[PDB]
């Protein structure tokens, strides 16, 4: 996907049980600066299916990253100047699990990902990731015929 | 203690030979973890804090290493060990939050009720 | 922990010397030309692997995904997965079906969707739940050059033979096929390229009588044109709808009493040496279907215990491990030849309490023989296995340590090479070894 001008961020997956962003910047001619510069652990098997969602609030957009421990972990890519600082000296335990990527495209677009929520189920390996057009649900399609839809209810949060 | 007798004089000793003096302190029958998890806090140059740790969590039972790195009074090293030991992150980590801003003699005495120490708690 | 065994069958075809011979073996059963509904060759449709087949209608995909997590329902927690092929003579089947059968079995572990046989092993080589060998059985006269590096493209690492008998009138009057001359000349090609080769033998054939199949399993470790690495002992049985069976009504073949035959299973134990092994004693045949022959379904211990009150016990690979307490262990090794080659048998022992621990197998590369291209241009050693059961943890590296050692002082060899399988292809990585081919080798 895009990034409010030029910049692109692509999301690789196969084989093992990470997940591999790359950014690259446009130009007049072609690219240039394609490097990779994470490395998404948290996952136990190869990763199958990934999707972006569409850029809703301007700066604040998912990620679905579904893989073949019948896992759909989730992800979350924020923008400048909301990258929720952390590390100080006030600090909150920050549960090394938790903690929050971080990296810059040339010198002036800086984003922040870190992660949000993880599902359980699914019985079987997952084939196929689908968001919406305007609302907040995910589709996904399993091997074991089956097809469900997930939902974020209300007075819960998971 | 023979071994430790050599490798814990010459400072070069300590640099490449530091892994087994965890193992020449956690193989005794008195189990000194409390001196192998006191040289760990003060390795300051890179990332092994987390390579010995996960070395000594293999030879010993996770739980007996998190309360005894709790039971030496730094927080920060008691939280590398609890992401070792397959618990639920939440319940150690509220616990290990409420320890963190207080005061460090408030500390001492929060931090001895939960093992059983419980005159090392009164003091 | 230990291994899963995934059993599938090929699609229900007919052998291939039924055309110039004109019909097949005397004692096999079913197979498309006979009266048993739907039922792969040697098979009845009534066993528990050849149930879930039909019901599968032979889809290699689907077939060995139900297999695999049925065996994770019950909680085995499986990671090491060696399959095993069974039914017919797979490698009599056209081209384009055989490769595209043996995709789809790696598809069911990897995950990866395609059809091309040189790009799925690739994604299989990354794999978690890994496979760590294929088992192909087939016949003597199909282990040519053609068809023994199309199994080292499958993923194949150990191959089945029916030998059956030792004597050339067994193989003529049985309708064989071929000649006993013949598979030891194809035991030599299988060796030097690596394989695992294990054969078949059957007693009570016709013909053949009480004190001729003592003699007949003398020799097949006696002389050193066989002494391979396995057997399956299979006992005839006269089934409904087979050859035999005409030989059974009009009173012309009649089959042992089972006191003679537990007998006779006691004494060929006696002489299995400790470098191969017996998987079976008798097939999953349910005794409904079977007229006469062997009675019950519990030969394995009737003959270990009628071995008990003659004092020889059976010093068998695949009896003497752990399954008792090492406490120590001692390094032998045993040396043999066999079929063109210097054969040596490493392992860790206790000579009291009679266990093993570990073993390897290592070869040196004969000049009579070993076609391939990888072993021809300097003077090779070929290390075929490696088998750990379960500190008891770095058995592995020193079975290695050791047999570098002896390869470069005793054999002369400039080069050193695997047959590991595809899952296990990452193991060898660590140690230093790189991949050409079908092979993980290494310059001395
Ligand atoms: C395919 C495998 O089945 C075995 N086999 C074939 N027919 C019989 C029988 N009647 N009894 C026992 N084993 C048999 C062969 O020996 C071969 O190894
Ligand atoms: S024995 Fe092997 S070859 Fe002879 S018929 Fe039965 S299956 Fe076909």
């Amino acid at each position: 996907s895009k990034v409010e001008e030029k910049k692109y961020l692509l999301a690789i997956g196969g084989t093992n049980v990470n997940v591999f962003i790359a950014s690259f910047i446009l130009s007049d001619s072609g690219i240039e600066k394609c490097r990779v510069v994470a490395e998404l652990e948290g996952h136990e098997d190869w990763v199958k299916s990934l999707a972006f969602r569409h850029q809703e609030t301007p700066g604040d957009y998912l990620l679905c990253s579904g893989s073949q421990d019948r896992y759909i972990r989730l992800w979350r890519i924020r923008i400048n100047d909301l990258i929720d600082d952390s590390e100080e000296d006030s600090k909150k335990l920050t549960l090394l699990s938790n903690k929050q990527y971080k990296f810059q495209i040339d010198d002036e677009l800086r984003v922040g990902i870190n992660f949000e929520a993880l599902i359980m189920g699914h019985d079987d390996w997952i084939s196929s990731l689908q968001w919406h057009e305007s609302r907040l649900q995910l589709l996904a399609a399993t091997a074991d015929t089956s097809l469900m839809v997930w939902e974020p209810d209300e007075t819960s949060g998971i | 203690d023979a071994v430790l007798n050599v490798l814990l004089s010459n400072p070069e000793y300590k640099k490449k030979y530091l892994q087994t003096i965890i193992t020449a302190y956690a193989s005794q029958n008195p189990q000194n973890l409390s001196a192998a998890l006191k040289l760990i806090s003060e390795l300051e140059n890179s990332e092994e804090k987390d390579s010995c740790v996960t070395y000594l969590c293999f030879l010993q039972d996770v739980n007996v290493v998190y309360k005894s790195a709790l039971s030496l009074y730094d927080v920060s090293l008691a939280l590398l060990v609890a992401q070792k030991s397959q618990m639920d992150p939440r319940e150690y980590l509220p616990f290990l939050q409420e320890l963190q801003d207080n005061e460090p003699l408030r500390r001492k005495f929060l931090i001895d009720d939960y093992l059983g120490n419980y005159e090392k708690a009164l003091e | 922990s230990g291994i899963a065994v995934v059993a599938v069958m090929c699609k229900p075809h007919r052998c291939p010397h039924i055309a110039y011979t004109g019909n097949i073996c005397v004692y096999c059963p079913g197979g498309p030309d006979s009266d048993f509904e739907y039922s792969t060759q040697s098979y009845t449709g009534y066993e528990p692997t050849s149930m879930r087949a039909i019901r599968a209608r032979y889809d290699p995909y689907e077939q060995a995904r139900g297999r695999v997590e049925q065996l994770k329902q019950l909680g085995h927690s499986i990671d090491k997965v060696e399959y095993v092929l069974m039914g017919g003579t797979f490698m009599s089947l056209p081209k384009e079906y055989r490769e595209d059968f043996i995709v789809k079995l790696h598809n069911a572990l990897s995950g990866f969707n395609g059809n091309d046989i040189d790009e799925a092993i690739l994604y299989s080589q990354q794999s978690l739940t890994k496979c760590v060998g294929i088992t192909i059985e087939t016949r003597p006269d199909y282990c040519t050059q053609t068809h023994l590096d199309d199994m080292l493209k499958y993923g194949c690492t150990r191959l089945e033979i029916g030998v059956q008998s030792l004597y050339e009138d067994v193989a003529r009057d049985t309708n064989r096929g071929h000649t006993v001359r013949s598979v030891c000349e194809t035991f030599a090609v299988s060796k030097d390229a690596g394989y695992k080769v294990v054969s078949h033998m059957m007693p009570d054939l016709p013909n053949v009588g009480m004190e001729r199949d003592i003699e007949q399993f003398k020799e097949y470790f006696e002389n050193p044109d066989f002494r391979t690495d396995g057997l399956k002992i299979y006992p005839t049985l006269v089934i409904r709808g087979t050859g035999l069976y005409e030989l059974w009504k009009t009173g012309r073949y009649k089959s042992y009493s089972a006191n003679a035959l537990v007998d006779l299973v006691a004494r060929i134990l006696a002489l299995v040496p400790p470098w191969t092994r017996i998987y079976r004693v008798q097939r999953d045949i349910p005794m409904p279907l079977v007229t006469s022959g062997v009675d019950n379904g519990n030969l394995r211990e009737l003959a270990l215990a009628r071995m008990k009150d003659l004092g020889t016990t059976c010093r068998d690979v695949r009896t003497r491990e752990v399954g008792v307490q090492p406490d120590q262990v001692e390094l032998i090794r045993r040396d043999y030849y066999a079929n063109g080659g210097w054969e040596t048998f490493l392992s860790y022992e206790d000579p009291k309490k009679d266990i093993l621990i570990g073993l390897l197998r290592l070869r040196k590369a004969s000049k009579k023989y070993t076609y391939r291209k990888e072993f021809t241009s300097q003077r090779t050693s070929i290390v075929r296995e490696l088998h750990v059961y379960g500190q008891h943890q770095g058995f592995g590296t020193l079975l290695m340590e050791e047999a570098e050692r002896i390869a470069k002082e005793e054999h002369g060899s400039e080069k050193i090479s695997v047959i590991s399988g595809v899952g296990v292809r990452n193991y060898y990585g660590k140690l230093g070894y790189e991949l050409d081919g079908p092979y993980m080798s290494k310059r001395i």
